RNA sequence: CGGAGAGGGAACCCACU
DNA sequence: CTAGTACCTAGCTTAAGCCTCAATAAAGCTTG
């Protein structure tokens, strides 16, 4: 708190419906408190392990198993954050999740 | 210094009007002698405003100079603002 | 279209922590005589300002290996004409700049072989073909030493203008007191709209020293460069104009009793006694009335271990010790 | 800021020589305001005789 | 000079580690191998010379072992002989760094490719090619709520309570007459 | 690249006697106010590898009141100059009668220069100056307010009227371009006229430390 | 959290072996390994 | 018996102008 | 044997100290 840079408490583009844009402390607390939208939920978590059977088992394959002569044309998979395989067809496994 | 040399303003200050009138508005709380007749008002302050006006307090101001002299200016001998 | 000039508390804090570096320094050049009445002539006077190197101006740079010059492995016939090492230098420029900032190759040549000697010869081609070459050999830790020379010659070189001034622009200002402003024959006072120039860096003495500059006006928004420049008297006055200007920014007015009180405070030690720790505490006032301001333990041991004694004329030290303040 | 400054000038007062000083008796000012005039008792005028 | 060269500055590692002697202590000998994890289309060369400028920073490091030494010596414990330095560097590749792609006995290709990601991810900012991230998009934002937060707390008091059995269970068996786990146990520290 | 250094040299010498006339030396009219064709034609347009060089352009000076106190100016050819290329100037010092002088350097002083002038000041009370420092006369400028050096009995009468001891008013550092520009010791107070937007004009003054 | 988070926390912490102070006259451990956590309701 | 009233403190949090 | 209680142990800025680099005069060759 009782910081110079106003960037942290302004409100961001990307609170629209997930916190309430008008409800906030009016103190040295400006942005910083924020309380949470009406229908705004928030993600529980869970493992990602069902997800990774289902991705291994379309078109996919693993970072072991190819080479990086064809990583360059097809799309990246992360999962959680860490990068899992390669696809070479976006479309319709987008559509399959 | 000698009353040759008064250097000062002839003005009683706003200051020196503030604290003249506390320090003897004061004595009058503590039953010092009266230097103008009063009519029944029983409140020192007022009384010292009334000596004031009369020009009667028998008090006398030291202005101490910046180089460290000092005059000694009578409050009837110098002009009350208001 | 130069309006960062950060006014209100962040000028405030700049002033009265007279900081080294403030956000934006910036010049109010004037102009002196016909460039101040004709556009043509303050732009000559604003490119000899405006910083420029040579990155401003090239398009791309590359390096060849030509076993002989007179090979020409690039086709240019103006190389063939014109003709001691194989390792060359080649960097291509653009007309758009070029013409912009008003130079010549013989210029860019002339600069390059006064900053480097004669350590490498510079073949320019004429002002004549669309294209812009200039090739540079070196004259007889073989390669890399002319791509190093490249990147010091491409990041540092002053084609033209003086350093530490990034940007300049001009316009015709339209406040009176920033017009300039004369007397006719019969006494009027003829508001005259005549260009000037403000930029964003600060040198105040390589502009000032400069043909066509009006060296009489010419402020620069900076109170260190200001002291260094023209002395504590004009910081003092140029100080006062930096702090009323936030001010009567606002359209607020206050009295000049209080800006002349604070600038001459400021500067009645003959040094710019910023209002910090760094310039209240230096000044002999007493351990005791500094003794209450971002302190209290250094000041108070400094005090001790040198023997100082406090005389108790101030206003915060009779406070402390319950007696009447004078 | 109006800490800072206060305690910059928090001593510097109109002496009865009417000039300005700090607490050290470093002349600030010979005048108050180079005029030895208070700041409450003025108005805004025009000068006549200017242009 | 020569400009714009990469470091990445690692946990429990005091001074920036320039990358690529990185991907040769996780096991790249070779060079065309390792800009195979970094720049994906080699018919790019624009990435090529942003790159080289960290590549001929270090053509003195060829081996996994002499990369090893080198990460060891910056290391916030830097061993006294050789083959201590390769041990610490080597743990702390293994444990300390990326630990979300794996932590097993091979997990070397996929810890090389994410960080060659990562190195991609810098160059393309460099280049223009994308944009910087924002700090307060809260799409980059995660809420720690009760779960969470007693999980993290409660995680700590249980390794307390888990290095205290141990105390009292050294305590009788340095004698080793006999120990109960009843006693052992400390019930108040979690509660 | 001879007429930029020509009209450089000329406004050098321009400011420089503007300077003594001020600091109260003895100069002409036609000398203190010269367009630069006068320059030209007396120094001849070529200071590379020509007839307008330096030493044999110096200007000598003298006071108004007697002219005996006599002050040169110097301007050494070394962009920085040194001891053994300022104990020529000291040397000529000496062999005149001469008390002080000036040296208008190209670039900075060499601490030891620096030094040594120090050192013997009260023998000979000698300053630098700047080339490019030298290119505009600050005194001009509308920041700058009229400054005026006072002698020892007005200082003196000025004490006794104020009734204040000499440390006691407001002071201005030796090192800064005004008091450098007249040439002043410390201890040594400066009349300040400037105007006041509040009443008129006003006076103060400033002691050198 | 008190459903899945506490058991993987109480699961995932390695089990502890503990020797003697390295011998006794001129030394066997144990492992102690527990999982499956059970939660009741609030007595008092 | 006398009217005794003096009644810790640190930390954090929320809130008011 | 155990309990109860009594004794032992986020950024800013600016000076300010600390790290390296270029003239320079003594110290000694060096040949005129």
């Amino acid at each position: 708190r009782d910081g110079k840079l106003a960037k942290p408490r302004q409100l961001h583009n990307t609170l629209w419906g997930m916190v309430c844009p008008a409800e906030t402390p009016e103190g040295h607390a400006v942005g910083l408190v924020k309380n949470l939208a009406l229908m705004a939920y928030i993600s529980v978590g869970s493992q990602p392990s069902p997800i990774l059977e289902f991705l291994e088992e379309w078109s996919m394959e693993n970072l072991e198993e190819i080479s990086p002569a064809a990583i360059a044309d097809a799309t990246k998979i992360f999962v959680n954050g860490c990068w899992v395989g390669i696809h070479k067809d976006p479309e319709q496994l987008m559509n399959t999740l | 210094q000698a009353n040759q040399k008064r250097i000062t303003t002839p003005y009683m200050t706003k200051y020196e009007r503030a604290r003249v009138l506390g320090t003897r508005a004061l004595q009058i709380a503590m039953c010092a002698p009266v230097m103008v007749e009063l009519e029944g008002e029983t409140d020192p302050l007022l009384i010292a405003m009334k000596e004031l006006k009369a020009r009667k307090i028998p008090i006398i101001i030291r202005r101490y100079l910046p180089d460290g002299s000092y005059e000694d200016w009578g409050v009837d001998e110098l002009i009350i603002s208001d | 279209s130069a309006k960062n000039v950060t006014l209100g508390v962040p000028r405030l804090k700049e002033l009265i922590n007279i900081s080294k570096k403030p956000k934006t320094p910036s010049l109010t050049v004037f102009l002196l005589g016909q460039s101040a009445r004709d556009a043509e002539r303050a732009k000559d006077i604003l490119c000899r300002l405006e910083h420029t190197t040579l990155r401003k101006v090239t398009a791309n740079t590359a390096i060849y290996y030509d076993p002989n010059p007179q090979s020409t492995v690039v086709a240019e016939d103006q190389e063939w004409v014109n003709v001691i090492s194989p390792w060359l230098l080649r960097v291509e420029l653009d007309r758009k700049h070029m013409t912009d900032r008003k130079l010549t190759m013989e210029q860019i040549a002339e600069k390059i072989n006064a900053g480097f000697g004669d350590d490498l010869n510079c073949i320019f081609n004429d002002d004549n073909a669309e294209k812009l070459v200039l090739r540079i050999r070196i004259m007889n830790d073989d390669d890399v030493f002319l791509r190093c020379i490249e990147s010091n010659m491409l990041t540092d070189m002053t084609l033209q203008g003086i350093e530490q001034i990034s940007k300049v622009y001009m316009h015709l200002p339209q406040t009176d007191n920033k017009k300039k402003i004369i007397i006719t024959e019969d006494g009027e006072f003829k508001a005259l709209q005549e260009w000037i120039l403000e930029t964003d860096g600060v040198s105040l003495m390589r502009v000032l020293s400069e043909k066509d500059v009006d060296p009489v006006r010419t402020t620069s928004n900076d109170i260190v460069e200001i002291f260094t420049v023209l002395g504590i008297e004009a910081v003092r006055k140029a100080l006062e104009r930096e702090l009323y200007h936030v001010i009567s920014f606002d359209g607020s007015y206050v009295n000049y009793r209080h800006l002349a009180l604070l600038c001459d405070t400021m500067t009645c030690r003959g040094h710019l006694m910023a209002i910090t720790r760094h310039g209240v505490n230096r000044q002999d006032t007493g351990p005791l009335m500094k003794c209450s301001f971002e302190e209290t333990v250094d000041v108070l041991m400094e005090a001790a271990a040198h023997g100082e004694s406090d005389p108790m004329k101030g206003v915060s030290e009779n406070i402390m010790l319950g007696q009447l303040a004078p | 800021i109006q800490r800072r400054l206060i305690k910059s000038m928090e001593s510097v007062m109109v002496k009865y020589d009417a000039t300005v000083r700090n607490s050290i008796n470093q002349v600030v000012q010979l005048r108050y305001g180079e005029d030895g005039l208070a700041g409450e008792s003025v108005e805004f005028q025009n000068l006549a005789t200017l242009k | 000079a020569i400009g714009q060269r990469i470091v990445a500055t690692l946990p429990y590692i005091k001074q920036e580690v320039p990358i690529i002697i990185v991907f040769r202590a996780l096991g790249f000998v070779s060079d065309r191998d390792i800009l195979e994890h970094i720049i994906y289309d080699f018919e790019d060369p624009e990435m090529m010379e942003m790159v080289k400028p960290s590549l001929d920073e270090a053509f003195v490091i060829q081996e996994q072992n002499v990369a090893l030494n080198f990460i060891g010596s910056r290391g916030a414990k830097p061993g006294v002989t050789k083959e201590k330095r390769i041990k610490y560097a080597k743990e702390v590749l293994q444990k300390e760094m990326l630990p979300h792609v794996g932590v097993s006995d091979f997990c070397e290709t996929k810890k090389a490719y994410f960080l060659g990601y990562m190195v991609h991810r810098l160059l393309l900012a460099a280049l223009g090619r994308r944009e910087l991230d924002d700090r307060d998009h809260y799409g980059n934002k995660r809420l720690d709520l009760a779960g969470p937060l007693l999980a993290f707390l409660f995680r700590g008091m249980f390794k307390n309570l888990l290095k205290e059995v141990r105390i009292y269970a050294q305590k009788f068996i340095d004698r080793g007459k006999d120990f109960n786990l009843e006693l052992a146990i400390k019930t108040r520290i979690i509660s | 690249d001879d007429e930029e250094e020509t009209y450089r040299l000329w406004k050098i010498r321009k400011t420089i006697m503007q300077l003594c006339h001020d600091r109260g030396y003895l100069v002409t009219q036609d000398e203190l106010d010269q367009t630069l064709e006068e320059f030209k034609a007396q120094f001849g347009d070529k200071p590379s590898e020509g007839r307008p060089r330096r030493t044999d352009l110096t200007v000598l000076v003298a006071h108004n009141d007697d002219p005996t106190d006599q002050m040169f100016v110097f301007f050494p050819e070394e962009p920085k100059v040194g001891i053994k290329t300022i104990k020529v100037y000291c040397q000529r010092m000496q062999e005149e009668n001469i008390t002080r002088a000036l040296i208008v350097v190209q670039q900075g002083m060499t601490p030891s220069a620096k030094q040594s002038l120090v050192d013997m000041a009260p023998k000979y009370i000698l300053e630098q100056f700047l080339q490019q420092e030298l290119l505009i006369n600050i005194t001009e400028h509308e920041l700058v307010p009229e400054h005026v050096v006072m002698t020892k009995e007005e200082v003196t009468e000025l004490l006794a009227r104020y009734k204040l001891r000499e440390n006691q008013l407001p002071r201005i550092q030796a090192g800064d371009p005004v008091a450098r520009y007249f040439g002043i010791k410390r201890g040594q107070v400066v009349k300040i006229i400037r105007p006041s937007e509040t009443a008129g004009r006003y006076i103060t003054y400033r002691l050198v430390q | 959290f008190i459903q899945m988070s506490v058991q993987r926390i109480v699961e995932d912490a390695p089990p502890i072996d503990l020797q003697a102070e390295a011998q006794h006259a001129s030394p066997p451990r144990y492992l102690l390994k527990f999982e499956q956590i059970y939660l009741s309701k609030p007595t008092h």
